[PDB]
C-alpha cells in the first residue's frame, strides 16, 4: 500500500487515480495514458510499474509477489476459466 | 496614535534634501517625534521616533548633545518642511535605511545631533506604507484611464462636430481623435523613460504629491 | 545574483491560484533552484532558493519515493503554469505567517505540497518594487498631462466647430466647452489582500519597470 | 393621446418647437391636453418630447 503518494509530489495526481491504474495494469496490455513495465524479477519474486508525466519520469507502485510452485494447476485453472468463458460467451451468443 | 501613522501617511511625497542618498524621502512635523515614510517594497528604510526614542538618541547618540526631548519636540515642532533649507539636514550613507537628521539648530547653533537610521517601529510603517500599494493602483490605474476617456470623448466631440458640419480649416484646430492605446504604444518606448524615473525626487514630488495623497485617502 | 534578479523583474507577474489572499509572484525557473519571488504585496517570498531547497521540498512531501531537484524544479516551473488562470500552491491570506495552504490528499493517504516560507519582517516594505510602480505613476502622470493639453488644445478647435459646426440639435442635450479648472479638479476630487493591486498592474509594470 | 414614444418630433426641433407653440396656443384655447403611458418593452421614457407639452 502507500504506494500511491509517491507521484503525488512527482506529477500532482489525484487520488484514486491508483487504482485505475492498477487495474489497467492487471489488464491486458499497458495503461492507455499510463507507461508501465511489464516483467518478472525470478530472483527476487517481485513486480514493478511505472508512472511517468510532466516532462519528468517517476516510478510508480509495485507487487511484493510471492514465489508459490506448481505451476501445472495454476495454469489448468486458468484454461478451464478460460474455455468455460468462451462457452458461456457462446451460449449468450447463440440465445440473443 | 496617528500623528505618526496617519499624518504620516497624509504627508505630500517631497524627498527631503539629503546629502548622500537619493531614496524616497519625506518627514512629518508632530509633537511626537519626527516621522520619515519610504515605500519601495521589502526593505525598510524608515526613520520614525516618538519623544522617549528621540530622547534617548539625544542623550546618547552624540558626543555633546545636551538638548532635552522639549527641545527636538520643539526643533520638529519648529519645523515646516519635509526638506531642507540648506535644522541642519545631511546624510552619512552608512546604510541602505535613510539616515534622516533634524539637528539641534533653530536658527542659531548648530548643535551636535547625528543619526544612524535604525529599522523604525513597523507599526506603523506597514499600516501606512503599504496603503501606496492598493491605494495607488485603485487610483491612479482608473483615474488616469478615465481621463483618457475624457480625450476620447473630446475627440468624439471634434469629429462629431467635424462630420456634422464642422470641418477643419487650419492645422492649428485639425486634431482627429487621439487614443490612449497609441499612446501608451509610444510612450512606453519614447517617453517611458522621461516618465519612469524615480531619480533624487525631481519628478518624484511634483505629479506624486497629489497623486499620492488622493492614493492614501483612496 | 543579477541575471535571475534582472528577467525576474523582466519575468511577467504571476498570479498563483490560491483565492485566500493575492500572490504577484515573479517565476524564472531556469538555475540556482526555483527563482519564484512571490509576493503578496505584504510579506514577500525570497523564493530565489537554490536546488537545495528544491530536493528538501521534494522529500519532504514524497514519502516513499524521491523528485530529481533538477527535475522538480523543472515540473515547477511545469506545474506552476496550471496555476496563472494543478496542484494549487494556495497560501494563507495572512500578511504575517505564510505557509503554504495545499490541504488536499493527492493520495487517498495523506499528502501534501508546500515551498520553503517565510514570514512578515519589519523592514519589508522599501526595497524595489515601488520604484517600478512610482514609474508607472509618473508614465501615467505624464500621460495625464499629454492627454490634457490634447484636451485644451481640442476644446479651442471645438469652439471653432461652435462658430463653424452644424450639428443637428434636439434641444434635449447641450454640449459646453470643455473646460480646464473644473477638469484639473475633477482629475484630483471627482474621480479617483492586494488583488486591486496585482490585477491592475500586471500588464504596466513589465511595460514599465523595464528603467 | 395614446402612444409610448415621443420620438418622432423627439427627432426633429423645428418640428417639435411648432407642435409645443401649438399645444401652447390650444392650452391658451381652454384645451386640456392628457397623455396614458402606453405599452413599451423599453418603458415610456417620458420626457424626450413630453416635458412641458402637457397641460
Amino acid at each position: 500500500e502507500s504506494e500511491i503518494s509517491q507521484e503525488a509530489d512527482d506529477m500532482a495526481m489525484e487520488k484514486g487515480k491508483y487504482v485505475g491504474e492498477l487495474r489497467k495494469a492487471l489488464l491486458s496490455g499497458a495503461g492507455p495514458a499510463d507507461v508501465y513495465t511489464f516483467n518478472f524479477s525470478k530472483e527476487s519474486c517481485y513486480f514493478f510499474f511505472e508512472k511517468n508525466l510532466k516532462d519528468v519520469s517517476f516510478r510508480l507502485g509495485s507487487f511484493n509477489l510471492e514465489k508459490v510452485e506448481n505451476p501445472a494447476e495454476v495454469i489448468r485453472e486458468l484454461i478451464c476459466y478460460c474455455l468455460d468463458t468462451i462457452a458461456e460467451n457462446q451460449a449468450k451468443n447463440e440465445h440473443l | 496614535m496617528e500623528e505618526l501613522e496617519q499624518g504620516l501617511l497624509m504627508q505630500p511625497w517631497a524627498w527631503l534634501q539629503l546629502a548622500e542618498n537619493s531614496l524616497l524621502a519625506k518627514v512629518f512635523i508632530t509633537k511626537q517625534g519626527y516621522a520619515l515614510l519610504v515605500s519601495d517594497l521589502q526593505q525598510v528604510w524608515h526613520e520614525q521616533v516618538d519623544t522617549s526614542v528621540v530622547s534617548q538618541r539625544a542623550k546618547e547618540l552624540n558626543k555633546r548633545l545636551t538638548a532635552p526631548p522639549a527641545a527636538f519636540l520643539c526643533h520638529l515642532d519648529n519645523l515646516l518642511r519635509p526638506l531642507l533649507k540648506d535644522a541642519t539636514f545631511s546624510c552619512d550613507c552608512v546604510a541602505d535605511a535613510l539616515i534622516l537628521r533634524v539637528r539641534s539648530e533653530l536658527s542659531g547653533l548648530p548643535f551636535y545631533w547625528n543619526f544612524h537610521c535604525m529599522l523604525a517601529s513597523p507599526s506603523l510603517v506597514s499600516q501606512h506604507l503599504i496603503r501606496p500599494l492598493m491605494g495607488m493602483s485603485l487610483a491612479l490605474q482608473c483615474q488616469v484611464r478615465e481621463l483618457a476617456t475624457l480625450l476620447h470623448m473630446k475627440d468624439l466631440e471634434i469629429q462629431d462636430y467635424q462630420e456634422s458640419g464642422a470641418t477643419l480649416i487650419r492645422d492649428r484646430l485639425k486634431t482627429e481623435p487621439f487614443e490612449e492605446n497609441s499612446f501608451l504604444e509610444q510612450f512606453m518606448i519614447e517617453k517611458l523613460p522621461e516618465a519612469c524615473s524615480i531619480g533624487d525626487g525631481k519628478p518624484f514630488v511634483m505629479n506624486l504629491q497629489d497623486l499620492y495623497m488622493a492614493v492614501t485617502t483612496q | 545574483m543579477e541575471e535571475l534578479e534582472q528577467g525576474l523583474l523582466m519575468q511577467p507577474w504571476a498570479w498563483l491560484q490560491l483565492a485566500e489572499n493575492s500572490l504577484l509572484a515573479k517565476v524564472f525557473i531556469t538555475k540556482q533552484g526555483y527563482a519564484l519571488l512571490v509576493s503578496d504585496l505584504q510579506q514577500v517570498w525570497h523564493e530565489q532558493v537554490d536546488t537545495s531547497v528544491v530536493s528538501q521540498r521534494a522529500k519532504e512531501l514524497n514519502k516513499r519515493l524521491t523528485a530529481p531537484p533538477a527535475a522538480f524544479l523543472c515540473h515547477l516551473d511545469n506545474l506552476l503554469r496550471p496555476l496563472l488562470k494543478e496542484a494549487t500552491f494556495s497560501c494563507d491570506c495572512v500578511a504575517d505567517a505564510l505557509i503554504l495552504r495545499v490541504r488536499s490528499e493527492l493520495s487517498g493517504l495523506p499528502f501534501y505540497w508546500n515551498f520553503h516560507c517565510m514570514l512578515a519582517s519589519p523592514s519589508l516594505v522599501s526595497q524595489h518594487l515601488i520604484r517600478p510602480l512610482m514609474g508607472m505613476s509618473l508614465a501615467l502622470q505624464c500621460q495625464v498631462r499629454e492627454l490634457a493639453t490634447l484636451l485644451h488644445m481640442k476644446d479651442l478647435e471645438i469652439q471653432d466647430y461652435q462658430e463653424s459646426g452644424a450639428t443637428l440639435i434636439r434641444d434635449r442635450l447641450k454640449t459646453e466647452p470643455f473646460e480646464e479648472n473644473s477638469f484639473l479638479e475633477q482629475f484630483m476630487i471627482e474621480k479617483l489582500d492586494g488583488k486591486p493591486f496585482v490585477m491592475n498592474l500586471q500588464d504596466l509594470y513589465m511595460a514599465v519597470t523595464t528603467q | 393621446l395614446f402612444t409610448n414614444e415621443d420620438n418622432p418630433h423627439g427627432n426633429d426641433s423645428a418640428k417639435a418647437s411648432r407642435a409645443r407653440t401649438k399645444a401652447g396656443d390650444l392650452r391658451d384655447t381652454g384645451i386640456f391636453l392628457d397623455l396614458m403611458h402606453l405599452k413599451k418593452p423599453g418603458g415610456f421614457d417620458i420626457s424626450l418630447f413630453y416635458r412641458d407639452i402637457i397641460s
